[PDB]
RNA sequence: GGCACCACCAGGAGUGGAGCCUGCGGCUUAAUUUGACUCAACACGGGGAAACUCACCAGGUCCAGACACAAUAAGGAUUGACAGAUUGAGAGCUCUUUCUUGAUUUUGUGGGUGGUGGUGCAUGGCCGUUCUUAGUUGGUGGAGUGAUUUGUCUGCUUAAUUGCGAUAACGAACGAGACCUUAACCUACUAAAUAGUGCUGCUAGCAUUUGCUGGUAUAGUCACUUCUUAGAGGGACUAUCGAUUUCAAGUCGAUGGAAGUUUGAGGCAAUAACAGGUCUGUGAUGCCCUUAGACGUUCUGGGCCGCACGCGCGCUACACUGACGGAGCCAGCGAGUAUAAGCCUUGGCCGAGAGGUCUGGGAAAUCUUGUGAAACUCCGUCGUGCUGGGGAUAGAGCAUUGUAAUUGUUGCUCUUCAACGAGGAAUUCCUAGUAAGCGCAAGUCAUCAGCUUGCGUUGAUUACGUCCCUGCCCUUUGUACACACCG
């Protein structure tokens, strides 16, 4: 898939901080509402990383929910330059409730 | 057809043979009886299982019936 | 936007249909029974019954994190705006939903059906069913397709009450030669049920004879 | 199991893995913000 | 004030548990009120094919969804009556108050 | 032997005959996509297709071919592109043309992925059918060496293997019945300014007798729950009395009753089973096929409507128990929206109409709406005539929806006014608010209902019986069948 390298950044800082992704099955809508590119590329750039076990795909009611695995945190704690400052969101361990 | 079923006819004979003194002849009172006698889950079934009872009773006074 | 009664009950089951359906696909190995949907001010309690509810809420409850997070950004729900919670099933036995999938999951690892079968067939009255039947449908080994029916204890088929004591569970398998269609209909016993009626609509119950007293011919007790 | 074998081992193997997990269960019973890092960039 | 309390649900023994209790409420403390006003209940129905294909005689099911709606019209102050809200919650039924 | 208006009897309405609507076959076609062939294929796939749908046809784009490699590659692997040509196209599709972007990516290998592509004769699930007929099963006991059998039956009765009864059986379970939903009753409870009423304020018209019809009334800060709504109950159990019967199960009459055909109607519905239908509902599926000149997806245009013909579900009619023309004027089931992508739409004003326009109400027991529907009723014209029955076919014109109406989407106006004069052999549905008419709403729906799903208005004739036809169920019987006669 051909992204700007800029605009797949934005789906990896959104991947990122907030480690879930959700995508309507939907190629030609302009903009996946939370992240400012076209909807065509969520789908497309998640398909990748889920092809490299980075993200779990689940499809139910033509929609996407796309989760990253601990595996893929650390890939982009080396490609977005991060250091290991602090949990997206998700791993922030806000521990469950009893 | 008005075929009583086997649900109310043995049901219906089991309260003789049990609680024939305070049994009667009339329906009505033979339905309030058996709300208190029986567990019944639905209406309907208490008042055709005192139908039944009641024309059982109203027969044993002819003569002893069969079953009880 | 502004939405009429008609259709924003309608609205709220869709709501309920589709995200029971992402919780069976997604929490299937953990042996997912139901959801509950519990609308409560300024929060939404939804309670999820699984058998496993280490699968959810593992390594720091960050499934479970990681899971309403998934939920808030499709619904476009405030972050705050709900909570959910990984409740236990208190009969698992009892179940056909977990015993579903668990039947699929021993189907799934090759196991022969008759210890699988009559591992759910005993496992529901050991918990205390009055009645359990199984269908396993699909291709084993084999081009023709077969249906078994395993039946135990006391099972009821028409009207009404089949909607109050009997759930049912119906599970695709995939299996390398084919689908394998499992039913697993379980009926719980009347006199358990807690709310709706407990017992069956022809159950009739007669008491005792309280009578053989001794009268004596006629006096008074005074006080 | 068309056999005659595995209906009668089925059965009585049946019966030993839920009655084992009844119990075993039943033991399961008795214990009863990163862009901070960005923002850093001020 | 004049508040008017709506009350929608599938299900009609929970929501008359909380028309009634709400009500129970509005008798010790002495408001006084107007209900539960009984509307109409909708019979939302739905006839589709039973068929997934097309083929075997034309059989069809018939869907149904209830729904009941109460109106009860309190005469007390709007704190006294967002309190009996959250004491008298119900997950089926809905409540929305209007003034 | 028995049961059944998907059987008949007594009958009603019809269909088959006509025109047209629609589906199927055939023929034609560039394609006229396809499934289905007795009941249980043929107004069925919710299939009322202008585009989309779409799978067919003539052409044109795109990769949305992830991922591990290898090659190429910054001295640039590659992407977009004005203008002209080309094209159906303001598709940089491609060609002249040098600009731009920058390791996302181009080529080969593997590996994928997507398919309304094939296989329902590989499958799940669902659905139809046998069949909603009345059937199915074990415990103990009896018979048999056994598989098995009795229980599960001569008779009567019922809608029913449902009951009486007879009984080597006794006592039970599923199915049936119970159950649930709906319709009919409640001046007996609970209330209602989103329901209705009487009084009362204020107010109109007509005769004056103080009366009769209205309007108004969300402050008259009223009263009430009969009508209306819906929750808790009650009520029918064939109740009582006569007949018949083994005096049993029951059946038939009356009386009372709201209801006495299981009170009417449905929902659910056993044990197995069919090579029944669906992979064209599914991001349900195995395998096979294809996968860059795609069978994926998308754009443009056409087709699914194509017409010597056969058949099926239907709509109009053949007139006077009627057509028109005025007038009267009554339901019930339901649905309804926001920064949309536009819902139901009153009221006013234009317009012969169809329709247009300006305002307002309603996310609704509040407004559309009393949906003032149509048959129907009254008064007239017509006067047995292919006539004012019937309204095909077609010409010319006016609007609506839609990017787009040509092969007329639909509506309206004038004109044209065809077969059809009650239908052969055959054949369908039906027993009471039922049949038949008569419309209305919801579904499909930007637009189109001669279709379905329901609803109410008017409202019958004739049985309430039988095994004569047709189909199914049971018993006995024969069997060289058990993949079970498609043997
Ligand atoms: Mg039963
Ligand atoms: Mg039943
Ligand atoms: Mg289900
Ligand atoms: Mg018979
Ligand atoms: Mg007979
Ligand atoms: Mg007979
Ligand atoms: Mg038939
Ligand atoms: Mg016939
Ligand atoms: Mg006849
Ligand atoms: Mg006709
Ligand atoms: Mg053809
Ligand atoms: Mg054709
Ligand atoms: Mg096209
Ligand atoms: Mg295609
Ligand atoms: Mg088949
Ligand atoms: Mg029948
Ligand atoms: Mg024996
Ligand atoms: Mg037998
Ligand atoms: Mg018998
Ligand atoms: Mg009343
Ligand atoms: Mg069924
Ligand atoms: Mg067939
Ligand atoms: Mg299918
Ligand atoms: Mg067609
Ligand atoms: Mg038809
Ligand atoms: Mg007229
Ligand atoms: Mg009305
Ligand atoms: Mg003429
Ligand atoms: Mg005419
Ligand atoms: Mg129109
Ligand atoms: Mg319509
Ligand atoms: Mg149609
Ligand atoms: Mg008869
Ligand atoms: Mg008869
Ligand atoms: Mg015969
Ligand atoms: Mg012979
Ligand atoms: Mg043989």
């Amino acid at each position: 898939m051909l992204i700007p390298k800029e605009d797949r950044k934005k789906i990896h800082q959104y991947l990122f901080q907030e480690g879930v992704v959700v995508a309507k099955k939907d190629f030609n809508q302009p903009k996946h509402d939370e992240i400012d590119t076209r909807n065509l590329f969520v789908i497309k750039a998640l398909q990748s990383l889920t092809s490299k076990g980075y993200v779990k795909t689940q499809f139910s009611w033509q929609y996407y929910y796309y989760t990253l695995t601990d595996e893929g945190v650390e890939f982009l704690r080396t490609e977005l330059n991060i250091p290991e400052g602090i949990l997206p969101l998700t791993r922030l361990k806000n521990a469950p409730a009893e | 057809g008005r075929v009583r079923t086997k649900t109310v006819k043995r049901a219906s004979k089991v309260l003789i043979e049990r609680f024939y003194p305070k049994l009667t002849l009339d329906f009505e009172t033979n339905k309030r009886l058996t709300s208190e006698i029986a567990v019944i889950q639905s209406k309907r079934l208490r008042n055709k299982i005192a139908g039944y009872t009641t024309h059982l009773m109203k027969r044993i006074q002819k003569g002893p019936v069969r079953g009880i | 936007a502004i939405l009429s009664k008609k259709k924003k009950l309608v609205a709220d089951g869709v709501f309920y249909a589709e995200l029971n359906e992402f919780f069976t696909r997604e929490l299937a190995e953990q042996g997912y029974a139901g959801v509950e949907v519990r609308k409560t001010p300024s929060k939404l309690e939804v309670i999820v019954k699984a058998s496993n509810t280490q699968g959810v809420l593992g390594e720091q409850g960050r499934r479970i994190h990681e899971l309403t997070s998934l939920i808030v950004k499709r619904f476009k729900l405030s972050p705050e705006g709900i909570a959910i919670y990984a409740e236990r099933v208190e009969e698992r036995g009892l179940s056909a939903a977990v015993q579903a999938e668990a039947l699929k999951a021993k189907l799934l690892s090759g196991l022969p059906i008759r210890r699988a079968a009559y591992g759910v067939l005993r496992f529901a009255m050991g918990a205390g069913a009055k009645g359990v039947e199984v269908v396993i449908s699909g291709k084993l080994r084999a081009a023709r397709a077969k249906s078994q029916k395993y039946a135990d204890g006391f099972m009821i088929h028409s009207g009404q009450p089949t909607r109050d004591f009997i759930d049912i569970a119906i599970r695709h398998v995939l299996m390398r030669q084919g689908v394998l269609g499992i039913k697993v209909k379980i009926m719980k016993d009347p006199a358990a049920n807690r709310f709706g009626p407990r017992a069956l609509p022809d159950a009739v119950k007669i008491a005792e004879a309280k009578d053989e007293d001794e009268v004596i011919p006629a006096p008074t007790v005074k006080s | 199991g068309q056999s005659d074998k595995r209906e009668l081992e089925g059965e009585v193997e049946g019966t030993e893995d839920a009655e084992a997990e009844l119990e075993a269960e039943a033991e399961e019973n008795d214990e009863s913000l990163a862009e901070l890092e960005l923002s850093k960039q001020e | 004030h004049k508040i008017r309390i709506t009350l929608t649900s599938t299900k009609v023994k929970q929501l008359e548990n909380v028309s009634a209790n709400i009500i129970r409420n509005a008798a010790q403390y002495n408001i006084v009120k107007k209900g539960p006003v009984r509307m109409p209940t909708k019979v939302l129905k739905i006839t589709t094919r039973k068929t997934p294909n097309g083929e075997g005689s034309k059989t069809w099911d018939a869907y149904e969804m209830r729904i009941h709606k109460r109106v009860i019209d309190l005469q007390a102050p709007a704190s006294t009556v967002k309190r009996i809200t959250q004491i008298t919650i119900e997950p089926g039924v809905d409540v929305e108050v209007t003034i």
